């Protein structure tokens, strides 16, 4: 009963920071998915101006 | 030093007591006591300890209220009508001396303000007026709106209360600045300004008005004063240019009662910008149900041409000036929903596209401003109403609706349709198909950001018995299949709507225009078998005609030209239809410019 | 009549499907095509888990010169990873497998980018291009995943150099440097969606009064 | 004591389980932060190379005229 009052205890404590460490995943998970999408799009924003103007200098250079 | 000036007017003030105590000599005693005594309050300062408070000069005044009963004391001198429009001159020039020249705000005081009120009484008078005494009365009311624009708690203060209980109240700072709108010059003007001060302070408060919206005569002075400024405007549109298509600035400013007019509904512009909402609301039911149905209803269906002409052009200018949305609202709301002899406005200037002459070219200039105006329910009411049930399409291919011509199918499909005739043999025409993808660029670009705030995205699913696109995609097709025989300016603009529709995002009028590979039901007149039969009467043309390429050249030459220098019916159906193959591979490349880029637009945007 | 307009047709074609290559989420893939030429599109994946973690693999898309009437696009790398159907020479993934026939209007580029993807979250061994590589896969794992993390280290140490194919377009990392990299990434974070966009100038302002779900003008409550 | 070795079995498999959970999450946040620092560092040179570009793009960027129906169209209304 000591022994199992101490390993309980311990038990309890390493799903406790299993509900930490989870918690952490999640709102790191959460914090990098809202952020892929704001630098996905500020890259391809500039990657698609970037592709329209060299595609209209080509066009006007073939002519 | 201020002490002294205390004793003189002392001196002078216990003359003008002591003759009210007990004619004209003591009028002009008191006139320049009265002139010296005021001259003086004006260069009053407040003492050095308490500068906030009020100076020793106005401490002496108002504990008796000074000010006041020397003037009713002089108001009931004015029944005798010796000089009333002098006296009422000089109390009007020491009062507005003392809102304008003294260094202390004034007005925060009671009697002072309660002097002042009983002065716009005492102007308050009928008429006829010497000018100088109008010139007076706006001079004091416009500086007496410069003072309560820079305090502005005390409009309610101004707000005085009805002397009978269900009576209108009497504000006498904007009541007497009504009868001067419409007048011309720097008076009407400074009115105008006055008036506009108010309407700013007015908006922060609902007292005020509820007031004007209610209880005051503004807004049907405004609305007969545009009803009565369209009586003066001429019938008959004399511009002896035939491209000339829509008012321009050097025309309106040409006709010195259209300015008026103009002068007057840029006047309304503002008003509807700046004030309350209950008055916005009063102001555009009265514009409504006072210029736009009695006058403006009739007024468009005139039968004769000249008149037809000039209503559509004033209407076009009108349109082309609102920039508050809330009076835009009102003319729309009265094009689209007013209905005179069983038929809409909008249907009978519909109508009016069809037509042979200048009244062709300003109906598409209309049209051409209502398209640009950007709005939903234009668009929605000519096309996209008759486009929403999509039953154009047969069962089998209403899929197709969103699809985009990724690959240039159109544009090739648009691009074959070009003349052989025009075809360059083995001049400036002969490569631009750059400059024509540059503005259908920034023409998608326009009508996606404008249609940003749009309720629905009209992409076939949100949201007679053969089904029929509506009169408007009638009457604009077959003036284009007469192609050959409308003029070159007619053309110009008319290849100018179908480009600047096609430029719209929406997906049910994009596929019925520029989606090649769709199919539709027979009663269905798509647009390529309109451009498809325009091409076999401009290569009829072309077989029948002997001198057309030395024809091609000498007018394509003119038409870079026009841009550098910014038996008649054979003569005149010759020059048409030569004009009309400069034009239609043009307004081809744009077609197919305006399909290609559809397939480029950034998901960025929409 | 048709082959003046061809530039025009297969380079707005090219353009659309780069567009439609915005359209479509891609975890991790950052594609960018050429300035000098049209049919060359450079790119780089993130393999965000399996076996290829934190691998950087840079990449070139070719794009035939008759598009979309022709064959799949080639897809190679910078440098050769050591997968069952990269080129050990010269960096080419068969790509071809799964799009045996470029069908019109069924097929685009962002499938290629797709199944490039896919390509390190499922390893086939099937009939292939490094026959080390499989063998190494079906039967001895851990030298295989050994030499998955030296080919990983050899793609990273290669990444911050001059670029194999120069053009001003090319992608060209830079060591990190926090002082002007903040600001560049303060600059990323600081953009938002076009509604309230910093274009306040030019009034293009549309109109609408219609009460969504509803046909009929003048029907929005005021 | 047999109970409590099999209680101490499953602590440590516990324990065993969050080591693995550990060092997952260390390799996707590092990860992340190198693919990130990658993202911006490759924008932040092709900005610059851009503005680098901007002393020849000021002279390109000059141009008027438009499409010539739309230049036609507003050439209309010079009388």
């Amino acid at each position: 009963a000591p022994e199992i009052q101490a390993l309980k205890n311990q038990l309890q404590e390493r799903d406790r920071l299993f509900h930490s460490l989870e918690k952490e995943y999640e709102k790191t998970k959460s914090q990098r998915e809202m952020e892929e999408k704001y630098i996905v799009s500020a890259w391809y924003n500039m990657g698609m101006t970037l592709h329209k103007k060299a595609a209209e200098d080509r066009l006007a250079s073939t002519g | 030093d201020p002490e002294t000036c205390l004793m003189v007017f002392k001196n002078h003030w216990s003359q003008v007591v002591r003759i009210l105590e007990r004619g004209a000599d003591d009028l002009s005693a008191v006139r320049n006591h009265t002139y010296q005594m005021l001259t003086l309050l004006a260069e009053d300062r407040a003492v050095p300890s308490a500068p906030t408070g009020p100076g020793p000069l106005l401490e002496f005044a108002l504990h008796e209220d000074l000010l006041t009963r020397v003037l009713t004391w002089q108001l009931q001198w004015d029944e005798l009508g010796d000089g009333v429009e002098e006296r009422r001159a000089e109390q009007l020039k020491l009062f507005e001396m003392l809102v304008s020249e003294a260094r202390q705000p004034l007005l925060r005081h009671g009697p002072v303000r309660e002097a002042l009120l009983t002065l716009l009484d005492a102007c308050g008078r009928p008429v006829p007026s010497s000018p100088a005494l109008d010139e007076g009365l706006v001079l004091l009311l416009s500086q007496l709106c410069v003072c309560v624009a820079q305090e502005p708690s005390l409009l309610e203060f101004f707000l005085q209360p009805p002397p009978e209980p269900g009576a209108a109240p009497r504000l006498l700072l904007f009541s007497r600045l009504v009868p001067f709108v419409h007048l011309e010059g720097t008076l009407g003007q400074q009115a105008r300004d006055a008036l506009l001060l108010l309407m700013a302070l007015s908006a922060g408060s609902p007292t005020v008005g509820r007031y004007i919206a209610d209880h005051s005569y503004f807004c049907p002075v405004l609305a007969t004063g545009l009803s009565a400024l369209y009586s003066s405007l001429p019938r008959k549109i004399e511009v002896p240019g035939d491209d000339w298509h829509c008012l321009r600035r050097e025309d309106w400013l040409g006709v010195p009662a259209l300015a008026l007019f103009m002068s007057s509904l840029e006047f309304c512009n503002a008003v509807i910008q700046v004030a309350h909402p209950l008055v916005q609301k009063q102001l555009v039911d009265y514009i409504h149900n006072g210029f736009l149905v009695p006058v403006m209803g009739p007024a468009l269906h005139k039968t004769s041409v000249e008149e037809m002409i000039a209503s559509t052009a004033y209407l076009e200018l009108f349109l082309r000036s609102i920039s508050e949305p809330a009076l835009l609202r009102t003319f729309l709301r009265f094009l689209l929903l007013h209905r005179h002899d069983t038929h809409t406005i909008l249907d009978t200037l519909v109508a009016r596209i069809g037509s042979n002459s200048r009244l062709c070219m300003v109906s598409l200039s209309l049209f051409r401003t209502l398209l640009n105006l950007s709005c939903e329910d234009v668009l929605l009411q000519l096309v996209l109403r008759y486009l929403v049930p999509c039953n154009h399409v047969m069962l089998s291919q209403k899929p197709a609706v969103r699809d985009v011509d990724l690959y240039g199918r159109a544009a090739d499909k648009f691009l074959s349709l070009i003349p052989r005739c025009c075809r360059h043999h083995a001049g400036e025409l002969e490569d631009n198909y750059l400059e024509y993808l540059r503005e259908a660029r920034r023409g998608v670009d326009r009508c996606v950001r404008a249609c940003r705030t749009w309720s629905a995205p009209y992409d076939g699913e949100r949201p007679p018995s053969q089904p029929f696109t509506g009169p408007f995609m009638a009457v604009l097709f077959a003036k284009l299949e007469n192609m050959l025989q409308n003029s070159v300016y007619v053309n110009f603009l008319l290849t100018g709507l179908v480009a600047q529709l096609a430029c719209h995002p929406q997906p049910l009028l994009r596929s019925f225009l520029l989606n090649t590979n769709m199919v539709f039901q027979p009663s269905v007149k798509s647009l390529l078998q309109v451009l498809g039969s325009v091409k076999n009467k401009i290569e009829n043309f072309a077989a029948s005609q002997e001198d057309f390429p030395a024809l091609l050249s000498k007018a394509k030459k003119y038409l870079i030209a026009r841009g550098k220098l910014d038996r008649q019916g054979e003569a005149l159906r010759v020059k048409n239809a030569v004009y009309c193959a400069v034009i239609f591979p043009e307004f081809l490349k744009e077609l197919a410019a305006i399909s290609q880029a559809h397939a480029v637009t950034s998901p960025f945007l929409l | 009549t048709h082959a003046s307009y061809g530039p025009f047709y297969l380079e707005y074609s090219l353009l659309a499907e780069f567009t439609l290559v915005v359209k479509q989420k891609l975890p991790g893939v950052y594609v960018q095509p050429s300035y000098r030429s049209a049919l060359m599109w450079f790119g780089v994946i993130f393999i965000r888990h399996g076996l290829y973690q934190d691998g950087v693999f840079k990449f070139t898309v070719y794009i035939p010169d008759n598009y979309p009437d022709g064959d799949c696009p080639r897809l190679v790398f910078d440098i050769p990873v050591f997968h069952p159907l990269v080129d050990p020479t010269s960096g080419e993934l068969d790509v071809k497998r799964a799009f045996a026939k470029w069908r019109r209007n069924h097929n685009h580029i962002w499938q290629v980018l797709m199944y490039a993807r896919r390509v390190f979250y499922k390893i086939d061994t099937a009939s292939p291009l490094n026959p080390e590589a499989a063998v190494l896969y079906e039967k001895d794992i851990q030298l295989f995943k050994s030499k998955v993390v030296d080919s990983v280290k050899v793609c990273t140490a290669r990444l911050f150099d001059q670029p194999k194919i120069e053009d001003p377009y090319a992608i060209s990392f830079s060591p990190w440097n926090p002082s002007v990299h903040d600001e560049a990434r303060e600059k990323m974070l600081t953009q938002k969606k076009p509604e309230e966009q910093h274009n306040k100038s030019v009034h293009v302002a549309g109109l609408s009064w219609v009460k969504p779900g509803s046909v009929q003008p003048f029907s929005k409550e005021e």
